[PDB]
């Protein structure tokens, strides 16, 4: 229940911001957000075609970050460490107090145009689901 | 006097004078110049090592002095003395010493320097005087009377058979004169206590005399300041001066400046050598310029030159045309026309006479009041007379004695009589003699 | 400028250099007496001539060399060359310095 | 054989108070979607946080059933509320089990009838979902603990008269 | 034209950032003291696009004065900001520090 | 100008990434100390779009310096940058090089 | 400018070949004395005229030719032509540099 | 006088003067000059290989002096000797040696050097002058008397037969004169102890004799300065130095420089040969500009020398229009007139008697006095008589006789008697007898 404990949670994740050093490092805030322009490799995060949709409602229990990488931002720096930590584990498969996390059947999809030329950029989407609804 | 007093008189006054005169004959002062000098940084002149020194006199004084001396001395028409026994010698000679020793007196007194002369003894004891170049010693006097000086000492120094050079003053004193050697400087050439030696200006009797006259005083330059030498000296300095530049001129006086702006070739210690070397001056680059040497001032020099010396000798001042001459114009004061230069001479000649050269004559008849008689004025007898005159031309007469003998009696006595010669018709009767016996 | 761009400046930085440079060539040709161009003491002096060449010279080439001082890469710069300074020495104004 | 679920309810769940019978018909909404059950973890961020996807539930009405006023003045207070459930499946009065489940007060059109005896459908639904935040848990026992028992089991039998 | 310079002045230097705050931490040290000279472009002045910019990043030009620049905050006038753009002594007859560019590509995804 | 010049700092470069290590490893390499000179690009400016431009490239000249530029990391007086544009004698008397142009394709799919 | 930049600098790299070059011509020509433009040791002296040209030429030449020092791609380069400098030396601004 | 210090008075005194006067008359010293020279970077003034020394002088002098010598000469009217004896051969010749001899001596002693004669013994014995370069020793006198110098040596090289070259010394003394050949240098020429030879001066009855005259002293250059030698001399130096110099000058001092600012060949070594071999010179590019030769100073040299020429004969100083002449003007001043040059001469030639050229004539009185009678002054015999004079021109007074005669006697003895030639008017009687007889 606590309440306390529920920002407590919430703060162990601030802990793991600490507690990852490429994090502060790395970032990295740019190129995502302006920058894009700025000469490749340019990094750029963000969703993919969101815009806000449904009212009165949270917009999802779950929540999903999008990644664009053109000249690849750390999808590595973070991949690696997922990998091998959801490789390690590599279950159970999260469960939150007994809440059913699971996804519905994940999305992929892929597409590059390279004005430049530049090698393809690759988009990855990663979903994450904390917590039933 | 003591030595000490003595030898400081002589300090004080300025040898120079003498000196100068001396230096100067024998050459100018080129040093005068001496020569064209730089300007340091701290601007004092400074001679330059490469300006050579160069000087030319003349040495004009020396031809017409002679011919001065020669004309002036004459003959005397008679001699006489106030003394019987003088006088008896005096007629006979008549007197050539007296003659050549007044005008010589005379004549060196006139003449450069002198300026001052001291007498001395002579071994003879006869009257000798000698010309020493200044010490110069200032003149003072030890005696009361300021206006005579007894005593005046001159010291030289003196290059021995050693050659080492050793102070040397002499002491003078009016009545005698002193020689003094002084090699240990500690005292004077000995004694000299007095009138022993040295020996007095002159002795008389065989003792030491005194003249009485005041001693030897230095002479101050006349206000007429002309001297026989003067007269051409005047022209003939600037003369020798110019004639002497004007040879060195050409040649000297580059002396000798090469420049060029550029351009500088290896750095000058190789560059002198490999510059003979290779010989000859190229320019490059940048003029090129014409430079200093010879250059047109060679040219310009000598155009310069001339003009100076046409000058130089208008300087002088003799004249720039040849005599006409105003005489000859053959006269009797065609003479006085022939020589130009002697007549400017012949004016001091004469002047000397004013001068009281007569007077010494009146100083002889002193000098015969000395030994006695003491007291009358032989000196005259019964007349006073001088010829210079000279009346007579010596071609003219005899010119007219030859034709006139033909016509009548001639001369023969009258050019003789002036003298007279001789008084002796006898000469005259010959020519005369022969006449009647030719033939 | 500053002293530091003094020294920073090659020609300025290197007295030797600078000083050296010029002499060479002049000390053998020029008069060749030579014209010491020097004291005694050999302290070097330069010649009027070089010096007014020399002067523009070192001064001009240090700030034409750069840094500060050199042309923009962006275009090709006027201004090193300008107007053109080489040119502004070449030439010089009052022209073939000499006459 | 005893199936009733039973009425009483005071206001409290079960009323804590006997009552006549009354019964819910059944239902399950979903449970598809996480569906988030009471989660057990250690180490573990919940998540996500306390969001149903839905409740349903089916109504019978007899003639004395109580508090249906009761339930429009709990409207206007909007108290969450929740319910028991009761599967059948030989559920025995004391016997059967009981999911933890969850509902919504909100939602009770109306109730409706033709002569026989009254019927009245009631629907319960989370609000949310909201990324963060959960009870999550709370009424997610509650929600299935309330109604709908193991309850009433005894009067189950009742309602005779 | 300067000469000796600047003068007594204090740099201050960010590196590192912090994460898992939700404040952010950063700590700051001192520079070696030297005078920092740098050129606004300010642009051309064309500013054809002129959407842009405020060079990070302002194009220094400083002699003998590379420390100070980048991977440091120089205080001049006391304003703050932080170099990117390893030095480019482009001028300056010494050396001097440049910075180069400006963060961030304008052009977006 | 600068003449020859000291570069107390010695260009260290920064290469490479450890992973799968709960720490990280990192390998630098000096790979040569020199002077460099460089002008910034500083952009156009013109600025037409002047999105850009932003070092990677620069553009350097630095006599006689093959060593400094990329593939090395450039450091002056300690500043250390990390650049592209491989080498160019774009100009300087003796030899040096130059970066061109800038990392990236500006144009984007 | 830098000493390297000096060095690069390739007159001042090789002396011999710039100080060659020019005698070549010059020595049989000028005079020809020759002139010897020379020291007796033979170290080498140049001309007034060759100094001035040499030096110019020397001087520009280097800077002209680059590296840095060379005239921009982008654009037709007024800098390295200008302006034109090699014009500059041309017609030398004196003029026909002597009279 | 030991040798060694007999050696060291010589080495003091510096040789130049009498030097530098033979060098000059052998040839003027272009070495002076010498040559126009070039600065080294030292700056010490060399002199350059290229240019050449050229001297020119004369020997004006040689042709003035033999006229002044003859002409001073004249002839005495008669001599007298104070002894009988002497007296009797003093007549006869009545001494041509005398006057010669006297003449010779003054003359010479006039003349350069001399500067200093030094007496020494003839093989006859007869007094001989001769005239040696100066060493020149500086004088010193062994003898006490310092204004005497007893010895003075002076020491020549002479080239032998061999031609090896020796010093040679001369050793001097008031009585005699000594010569010594110092081949081995340890001594002098042997003896000599004394007396024996080197011989006297002069010796008298056979034996040594001694003059008593102060021995040899060097002559300081005269006040006067002037010279026979000097009164041409010093026109003639300026002249002949111009007149030489003309000459050379238009040829000369080129020279011979070619300079072209451009254009220089293949390197000179070829240059050279090939120029030479090309011929011509060729001027391509720059000019071109005239080169130092010809170049403007050919016209600009040839319009500085003739100024410059025409200064020259100024320089040297002569009437630039010939001779009016003054006189002739025939009269007897015409004769004084018809030598201007011999005039000033003549001054110099009656300077001459006022010398004590006539002193020497006393001083034969002395010679006189010294072979006897000793004691008497025979000297003058009743009289004293000199003649120039010259009164009569030999043309003026020949001619009036022959036309005198027929008008009446003459001369014949009249022309004569002056002299007189002869007493006798036998000669005249004869053309008288003529005329009687006749016809």
């Amino acid at each position: 229940t606590w309440k306390l404990a529920s920002r407590a949670l919430q703060k162990a994740t601030v802990e793991n911001l600490e507690s990852y050093q490429p994090l502060m490092e790395m970032v990295n805030q740019v190129t995502e957000s302006p920058g894009k322009d700025d000469p490749y490799p340019y990094v750029v995060i963000g969703d993919q075609s969101s815009t806000p949709f449904e009212t009165k409602s949270s917009f999802g229990e779950n929540i999903t970050m999008d990644f664009h990488v053109w000249g690849g931002t750390t999808r590595a720096e973070a991949q690696d460490i997922s990998s091998r930590v959801l490789e390690a584990l590599t279950y159970k498969p999260l469960m939150f107090e007994g809440f059913t996390f699971v996804a519905k059947k994940l999305v992929l999809a892929q597409v590059i145009t390279d004005t430049d030329g530049v090698t393809k950029h690759g988009i990855i989407k990663v979903r994450f689901t904390i917590n039933n609804n | 006097p003591d030595t000490t007093m003595i030898q400081k008189l002589i300090d004080e006054h300025n040898p120079e004078p003498l000196l100068k005169g001396v230096r100067y004959y024998m050459c100018e002062n080129d040093i005068e110049k001496k020569r064209r000098t730089y300007y340091d940084a701290a601007g004092q002149q400074l001679v330059d090592d490469t300006k050579t020194n160069n000087r030319t006199s003349h040495a004009w004084h020396k031809l017409f002095v002679d011919q001065k001396t020669q004309y002036l001395v004459g003959e005397p028409v008679t001699f006489t003395s106030d003394n019987k026994t003088l006088l008896e010698y005096v007629n006979e000679l008549a007197d050539d010493d007296f003659d050549d020793i007044l005008n010589e007196t005379v004549k060196n007194m006139s003449n450069k320097g002198i300026e001052y002369w001291h007498p001395f003894v002579d071994e003879e004891g006869e009257f000798d005087y000698v010309i020493f170049p200044a010490e110069e010693m200032i003149v003072v006097y030890k005696d009361n009377t300021r206006r005579d000086i007894l005593f005046a000492l001159r010291y030289y120094s003196y290059k021995g058979i050693m050659g080492e050079e050793t102070q040397k003053a002499e002491l003078y004193t009016d009545t005698h004169v002193y020689y003094y050697e002084k090699i240990d400087g500690v005292y004077q050439m000995d004694y000299s206590y007095g009138e022993n030696n040295p020996r007095p200006h002159m002795t008389k009797g065989g003792q030491a005399i005194g003249w009485g006259r005041v001693p030897i005083i230095p002479f101050k330059n006349n206000e007429e300041m002309v001297s026989d030498l003067k007269f051409y000296k005047d022209l003939i300095d600037n003369y020798d001066s110019i004639t002497s530049s004007t040879m060195d001129s050409f040649s000297d006086f580059q002396q000798i400046v090469y420049v060029l702006k550029n351009y500088d070739g290896e750095n000058p210690k190789e560059f002198t050598a490999n510059l003979r070397y290779h010989s000859v001056i190229k320019v490059s680059g940048d003029g090129g310029v014409d430079t200093l040497r010879a250059e047109i001032p060679v040219d310009s020099a000598a155009k310069e030159l001339e003009r100076i010396q046409d000058e130089l000798y208008k300087s002088a001042q003799a004249v720039d045309n040849s005599p006409e001459t105003i005489g000859g114009g053959a006269t009797g004061p065609a003479l006085e026309k022939l020589y130009a230069l002697l007549d400017l001479k012949a004016n001091m000649a004469e002047r000397k006479i004013r001068a009281g050269l007569r007077l010494f004559f009146w100083f002889f008849a002193e000098y015969l009041r000395n030994t006695g008689k003491g007291d009358f004025n032989p000196d005259k007898e019964l007349t006073m007379t001088f010829t210079r005159t000279r009346i007579q031309n010596d071609s003219e007469i005899v010119q007219s004695l030859v034709q006139g003998v033909t016509g009548g009696i001639m001369s023969k006595e009258t050019a003789v009589a002036r003298n007279p010669f001789v008084q002796d018709p006898e000469e005259e009767l010959a020519r005369i003699e022969e006449e009647m016996n030719q033939y | 400028q500053r002293v530091k761009r003094l020294l920073s400046i090659t020609n300025d930085k290197h007295d030797e250099y600078l000083t050296e440079m010029v002499p060479l060539l002049v000390e053998f040709a020029k008069d060749e007496c030579h014209n010491p161009f020097i004291d005694k003491d050999g302290n070097e002096s330069i010649p009027s001539g070089v010096l007014i060449f020399v002067a523009k010279a070192a001064q001009f080439y240090m700030t034409n060399a750069g840094l500060t001082g050199r042309s923009m890469d962006t275009v090709s710069y006027n201004f090193a060359t300008e107007i053109p300074s080489t040119i502004l020495k070449k030439l010089n104004p009052y022209r073939k310095m000499a006459r | 054989q005893d199936v009733k679920y039973l009425f009483q309810s005071i206001d409290a769940a079960t009323g804590s108070a006997p009552l006549f019978p009354a019964y819910q018909t059944d239902g399950s909404v979903s449970g598809e979607r996480e569906l988030f059950d009471e989660q057990t973890k250690n180490g573990r961020i919940l998540g996500p946080g306390s969001v149903a996807d839905s409740g349903e539930v089916t109504y019978y009405g007899k003639r004395g059933d109580a508090g249906q006023k009761a339930i429009e003045d709990a409207y206007q207070n909007g108290k969450q509320i929740k319910f028991w459930r009761v599967d059948t499946v030989k559920n025995e009065n004391d016997k059967y089990d009981a999911q933890f489940g969850f509902a919504y007060i909100e939602s009770r059109e109306y109730s409706d009838g033709v002569e026989g005896a009254v019927e009245i459908s009631i629907s319960l639904q989370v609000i949310g979902e909201l990324k963060n935040g959960e009870i999550d848990t709370l009424p997610e026992e509650i929600v299935n603990v309330s109604k709908g028992g193991y309850d009433f089991q005894q009067p189950g039998q009742t309602t005779g008269e | 034209m300067y000469e000796e310079f600047r003068d007594v002045i204090t740099f201050q230097s960010y590196v590192e950032q912090s994460n898992g705050e939700g404040g952010k931490t950063y700590k700051w040290v001192d520079e070696f003291t030297a005078a920092a000279h740098v050129q606004p472009i300010s642009q051309e002045e064309y500013y054809k696009a002129q959407q842009l910019q405020t060079p990070i990043g302002y194009n220094i030009y400083t002699p003998y004065d590379d420390r100070i620049d980048k991977k440091m905050r120089v205080i001049y006038r006391g304003k703050i900001v932080t170099f990117i753009g390893d030095p480019v002594d482009l001028s300056g007859l010494q050396e001097i520090t440049r910075i180069k560019g400006k963060e961030d590509g304008a052009y977006v995804g």
